[PDB]
């Protein structure tokens, strides 16, 4: 059933609470609970650890240092060791030194402040310019790309643009918490998580109990959020469950509470952004020098792919002739950063959009037009290439933007705004629009490839299992409607089965939007193998090619006659054929050089378009977004229904990425905004007051799943448009370039407003 | 000890051993694992459920609130919110159509605060809802499956639970209080639970000697004096917001913007007074408006100006076996308004909050009430600021000259929240906001159309 726009496939379970997360299953009465010691310094060795106040804590059955660990105190997703349990040195505040096994989860967490640890304080690393300074970083000196030469064309550009603005971080502020659960089961464990990536879980836990791959089974139904912050993150939980439940003998089980979750879990890359941009006088871009200095934290975990997606969107959506990025992955005593819906991409891109919003500003252009201008060219000379040098035969923004500025009533509602804002002195209003260009697949290429398995019964209902993993992006069922399609049956016969490493193994994690492009494939390739095998058997039957067997609407027909589907797959296990198939796919045309910064890293790109429409206060910087308007190519979409919420939420994540969410840090590395009372995620009201989606309808040109695209991740980036009209609104206070910083809070709208008002 | 109420349309006796045991934990324990934790801070609304008594019917963070306070009650979770026969409300049904989950953590959350929306005929949405997190789906389409549910009747069976009843000290009445707190003055008192139940479930903090003040009706009062308004201690936020929709529109524009729905319902004036805080919200209004406070140390019954009840930081004028019995609002206040700035709008604390309630006799100012929050360890007026405003003419540039003498009025402080200069540049932001809006000018931001 592709392409119609049905339900989520747990959307009852989930209205009427039936739909079980990891601390929902129920588990033996032995159950025990754990909960992590933390560092409270930022850079130190540990003199003394005495525990004797832990263990005699009600409840407490066992204490775990890294002593105590039988193998492997590695948790980090790189090549590079990440201690589980601190040895002997922390390296940031929040930092797991011990672990504690009591009978209940509060016991656990009353136990873990009851230590006694000394320290021996060693200088932390904490802004960027000490890192800078006391070359703290990572990959052992910058990534550096370029692609001709922009000093030469910055020397002779007839308009130019210099400047640097700060992008603050994001808490993922998933629902659900970080979880895991361990059971020991005979010589092996089977491990229930809340992870976007089983494979790797089960690879982690493993090496933690000196145990081979085949005797650990990680079983994974359904996560509530995951938005990167599950890829590797969970690691540190179902080792410490299978590590603690190998030790006691019991079953254990482990959550993070809200404020143990945002202090020790890692966050969004938070980036400083140097830009030199050139124009011509016509106004196509000459070149754009960037440099980038991005925050990994105490350890690489998946800093090394984030930063590269970084660079490899900086161009934003336009051609640039000469192009260079330098980049600092630089390590601080803070928490390790991580993968975050965008992967280092939104971060790339803004640099470009702030650069060319002031190039404009700067030369007293509309930035809209010079934008539309210094797009990529339609498809059908050779191809323009991107920075990487990968051609862009798939552009589209030039049309859909069109579109889309006629449909906001855009030009009109500028007019307007302009009148509104001379008649007004307390209240300003911005509205601006930015273009999407995401590339699609994980830029570390052998990760681009999924598996399925599919089993069809007698009764001619199907079970349904892949290598994706369901947060809420509505995979499964996009996965059910491939499946249903594939074999010509009604989606209500295909039942979705736990992401399990025993059914699938070697999987990916479910991230870079791939979930859907791979897994969809993978399904396919399963059930065109069975579909396959009930043809063939057909056409021996009834004496003909089995291309002419045709399987539609629950029906089968062959030589005039029509059976039901359960009729034929009956006869198909009376005649004894294989009624279960797996299936598997790996992304094609991708090849490319990370250090040289050369070639085709992705399929394909996801383009969209977001107009966005703003207030601000003069007084306090008070501020709301009135409406958006949204145009966004899902290809030719597997499910627009979903595909619009995920829209709706996405932008709502990137504008919410670019206001009122803001992590603080203190001067001793002690993260201040670690509960939901301090940080401050969009909030109902919040919503745009009007809100308008649309999907731009038109096909894959690249074999996709359906022609489908990736919608998963590119509407995060339709944020940036927020931002923008925040600054356009700003622009409307006085003469002086505002200098917005990101994340624009009331503090630092004011602040821009200010500026622009030339007011100290 | 043993409480009684309707769990889902049916009877439940609990023999309470532990009183300081949140809802949220004590339904899980049970099995109803419907009811989710989000953040155990009353933040989220991920444990949102639904309780009824005589008042009506409301929704409530399950993380707050303790056993004993549902005693009598008819408490409604998310496994309740369908019919006996398996019939899904209209909500629940409209949440399906308009794909108004996605991951589906915080539904049962959002589900059960529409449905006591629903049941109630509530309809403003943003309010009623701000309390309630999603970080999946940008809220667009609960709102439609909200609208789309409005225009049905309301569920029989979760008006049925109407038809009900009809170790730690629970008082009647404020007499049997008054002797109590007497002998026991180093006990706990909660009253909403809205902050107590954070030293528990954060601070891991026991309480010993434990009293509940929401079964007290004679302490939630909102009664008509000759001189003004003595509203009770017991009273709810919510209830105050209610009340002050008519003599206070400042005060009561002001309470939306105070915690959440979930949180309003069970946090008290009494409370968020005897809590002490600069960042509250509740003091600076009152003390704005000239408001009176009224102590109770059992028979004893002390009165002041609610500004002088707050001397230090952590340090009220309380006395030992000492309780806040009650406020008094004048019968009128057309000069307050009351503004708070805080990074979100909606279920966010102040970073500064600016009160301003000017006299005028014909273009001369009078009486200055200006009272401040955040700008201090202690909710004060602008002394300095206040004194160089009397008898001068209203308008900007006046107000322009005397900003400065704020900056020795206060000495602001820097956090997550904001920096010591935003703070007292808010602040003095905030009274050329009063002249402004006096002055028949645009100023929110809150009320303008998209
Ligand atoms: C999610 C959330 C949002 C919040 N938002 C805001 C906000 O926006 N603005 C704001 O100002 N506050 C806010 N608060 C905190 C606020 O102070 C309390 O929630 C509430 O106002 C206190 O009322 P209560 O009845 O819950 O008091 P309780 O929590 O019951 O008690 C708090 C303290 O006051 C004492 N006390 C209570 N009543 C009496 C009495 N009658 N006599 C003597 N002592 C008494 C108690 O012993 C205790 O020490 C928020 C809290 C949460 C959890
Ligand atoms: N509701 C919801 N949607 C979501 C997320 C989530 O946690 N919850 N995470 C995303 C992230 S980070 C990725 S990588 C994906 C993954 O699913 P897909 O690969 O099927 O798009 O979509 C996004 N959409
Ligand atoms: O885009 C990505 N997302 C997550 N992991 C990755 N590893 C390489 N690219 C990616
Ligand atoms: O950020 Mo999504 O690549 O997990
Ligand atoms: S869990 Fe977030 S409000 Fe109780
Ligand atoms: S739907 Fe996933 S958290 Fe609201
Ligand atoms: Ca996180």
């Amino acid at each position: 059933s592709v392409g119609k726009p049905l339900p989520h496939d747990s959307a009852r379970a989930h209205v009427t609470g039936q739909a079980r997360y990891l601390d929902d299953l129920p588990c033996p009465a032995n159950t025990l609970h754990l909960a992590f010691g933390l560092s409270t310094e930022a850079s130190a060795a540990i003199t003394g650890l005495d525990l004797e106040p832990v263990r005699e804590s009600p409840g407490v059955i066992a204490v775990f240092t890294a002593a105590d660990l039988p193998h492997d105190n590695d948790a980090s997703p790189a090549p590079s060791p990440e201690p589980v349990l601190a040895t002997g040195e922390v390296h940031f505040v929040g930092q797991p030194i011990f672990l504690v096994a009591a009978t209940s989860h509060r016991a656990a967490r009353i136990a873990a402040r009851k230590a006694r640890i000394t320290y021996a304080p060693r200088p932390a690393i904490l802004t960027l310019d000490q890192a800078l300074a006391a070359d703290s970083r990572f990959e052992g000196g910058p990534v550096i790309w370029a692609r001709g030469d922009v000093e030469t064309a910055l020397a002779g550009a007839a308009h130019l643009a210099e400047g640097c603005f700060e992008i603050g971080g994001q808490e993922h502020f998933y629902l659900e918490g970080q979880a895991a659960l361990a059971l020991p089961a005979e010589g092996g464990v089977v491990i229930h998580c809340s992870s976007q990536h089983p494979s790797e879980i089960q690879h982690k836990v493993a090496h933690a109990l000196g145990l081979a791959f085949h005797d650990v089974r990680v079983e994974m139904r359904r996560m509530g959020g995951g938005f990167g912050g599950k890829e590797s993150q969970g690691n540190h939980l179902a080792i410490a469950c299978a590590v603690a439940a190998r030790a006691t003998g019991r079953p254990c089980k482990m959550r993070y509470d809200r404020d143990d979750d945002m202090v020790i879990t890692g966050k969004r890359h938070d980036f400083r952004i140097r830009y030199r941009i050139g124009a011509d006088a016509s106004g196509k871009l000459l070149g754009a020098d960037f440099v980038h200095l991005a925050r990994c934290g105490w350890s690489a975990d998946l800093s090394l792919p984030v930063c590269d997606r970084a660079m490899l969107h900086a161009d934003g959506s336009y051609f640039v002739p000469a192009l260079r990025i330098e980049s600092h992955r630089l390590r601080t005593n803070t928490q390790s950063n991580t993968a975050f819906r965008g992967f280092g991409g939104p971060q790339g891109a803004l640099g470009m959009e702030r650069a060319i919003e002031h190039l404009a500003r700067g030369m007293g252009r509309d930035p809209a037009e010079l934008r539309a201008l210094n797009f990529y060219d339609p498809p059908e000379k050779k191809t323009q290439t991107t920075h990487y040098g990968q051609e862009v035969a798939d552009c589209v923004l030039g049309e859909l933007v069109t579109r889309l500025q006629k449909s906001a009533n855009f030009t009109t509602r500028r007019a307007e705004i302009a009148a509104w804002n001379s008649t007004n002195r307390t209240l300003a209003r911005g509205i601006a629009l930015s273009p999407v260009k995401f590339g699609i697949s994980f830029t570390l290429t052998h990760l681009n490839q999924a598996g399925a398995l599919v089993q069809i019964y007698t009764d001619g209902s199907v079970a349904l299992n892949h290598g994706g993993t369901e947060m809420g992006q509505g995979l499964h069922a996009k996965m059910v409607q491939v499946a249903a399609a594939v074999l010509g049956i009604d989606p209500v016969q295909v039942r979705i089965t736990a992401t399990d490493t025993s059914k699938v193994p070697n999987t990916s994690a479910t991230a870079a939007s791939s979930g859907a492009d791979m897994n969809g494939m993978a399904v396919k390739d399963a059930c065109e193998t069975l579909r396959g095998r009930l043809a063939g058997f057909v056409a021996a039957r009834e004496g003909c090619a089995a291309r002419d067997v045709i399987f539609d609407a629950g029906q089968v027909q062959a030589s005039g006659k029509s059976w039901r589907f359960a009729e034929i797959v009956a006869a198909a296990y009376m005649a004894r054929i294989s009624l279960s198939a797996t299936g598997f796919y790996a992304t094609p045309k991708l090849s490319w050089d990370r250090l040289r910064g050369q070639g085709r890293p992705f399929l394909y790109f996801a383009y969209g378009a977001a107009i966005t429409e703003v207030v601000i206060d003069r007084l306090t910087g008070e501020n709301r977004i009135l409406r958006t308007d949204i145009l966004h190519d899902a290809g030719a979409s597997l499910n627009p229904a979903l595909d619009i919420g995920q829209i709706e939420g996405a932008y709502v994540q990137g504008a919410g990425w670019l206001t009122t969410e803001e992590l603080v840090w203190d001067h001793c590395g002690r993260l201040m905004t670690h509960a939901p009372s301090t940080y401050k995620i969009p909030a109902f009201s919040d919503r745009p007051r009007i809100f308008n989606v649309a999907l731009w309808d038109q096909p894959n040109r690249e074999e996709t799943i359906f022609r489908s695209k990736a919608v998963g991740e590119p509407p995060f980036l339709l944020g940036i448009s927020a931002f923008l009209a925040l600054h356009d609104a700003c622009a409307a206070c006085g003469p002086h370039w505002p200098d917005l910083q990101a994340p624009a809070t009331p503090e630092a709208v004011l602040a821009a407003v200010r500026r622009a008002e030339g007011r100290a | 000890m043993e409480i009684a109420f309707l769990l889902n349309g049916e009877t439940r006796r609990v023999r309470i051993e532990d009183p300081t045991q949140s809802l949220l934990e004590w339904l899980r324990a049970e099995g109803l694992t419907g009811t989710k934790e989000g953040c155990n801070e009353g933040d989220c609304g991920a444990c949102t459920v639904m309780i009824r008594d005589a008042a009506g019917s409301r929704a409530v963070n399950a993380c707050l609130m303790m056993l004993p306070q549902i005693a009598g009650k008819a408490l409604r979770t998310i496994e309740g919110i369908a019919a006996p026969d398996g019939r899904l409300h209209p909500v629940q049904q409209a949440m399906i159509d308009h794909h108004g989950s996605q991951c589906g953590f915080c539904t049962p959350g959002f589900i059960v605060s529409m449905a006591a929306a629903h049941d109630r005929d509530r309809k403003d949405y943003d309010d009623l809802l701000a309390g309630n997190l999603c970080r999946c789906t940008g809220y667009a389409p609960i709102l439609r499956a909200a609208e789309a549910a409005a225009g049905e009747p309301p569920a029989d069976w979760l008006q049925a639970d109407a038809a009900f009843t009809l170790p730690a000290f629970l008082p009647e009445t404020s007499d049997a209080l008054a002797d109590w707190y007497l002998a026991h003055p180093e006990a706990t008192l909660i009253a909403g639970g809205t902050d107590v139940s954070l030293w528990v479930t954060k601070a891991l903090r026991d309480l010993p000697e434990v009293a509940f003040l929401s079964h007290c009706k004679d302490l939630a009062q909102i009664r008509e004096t000759p001189d003004g308004y003595g509203i009770g201690a017991g009273v709810t936020i919510a209830a105050l917001r209610a009340f002050a929709e008519g003599p206070h529109p400042a005060l009561a524009g002001l309470l939306r913007r105070f915690a959440s729905e979930q949180v309003r319902q069970v946090a008290t004036i009494g409370g968020n007074i005897a809590n002490g805080s600069p960042i509250g919200d509740g003091p600076p209004a009152l003390i704005a408006m000239g408001a009176s406070l009224t102590l109770r140390r059992g028979q004893e019954r002390r009165r002041m100006p609610l500004e002088d009840f707050f001397l230090e930081y952590r340090k009220q004028d309380r006395r030992p076996g000492e309780f806040v019995e009650s406020v008094t609002l004048p019968k009128s206040a057309p000069g307050l308004r009351c503004y708070k700035l805080s990074k979100r709008f909606d279920q966010d604390i102040s970073a500064v909050c600016g009160c301003l309630n000017l006299t005028l006799k014909g273009s001369k100012i009078e009486t200055a009430r200006i009272a401040f929050g955040g700008m201090a360890g202690v909710p004060k007026r602008a002394a300095a600021f206040e004194a160089a405003l009397i008898g001068q003419d209203f308008r900007e540039d006046t107000i322009a000259a005397a900003l400065p003498l704020l900056a020795q009025d206060f000495t602001p402080l820097s956090d997550m929240r904001a920096s010591a200069a935003y703070r007292m540049n808010a602040a003095q932001a905030m009274a050329l906001r009063y002249v402004r809006e006096l002055s028949g000018e645009a100023v929110a931001v809150l009320e303008v159309m998209p």
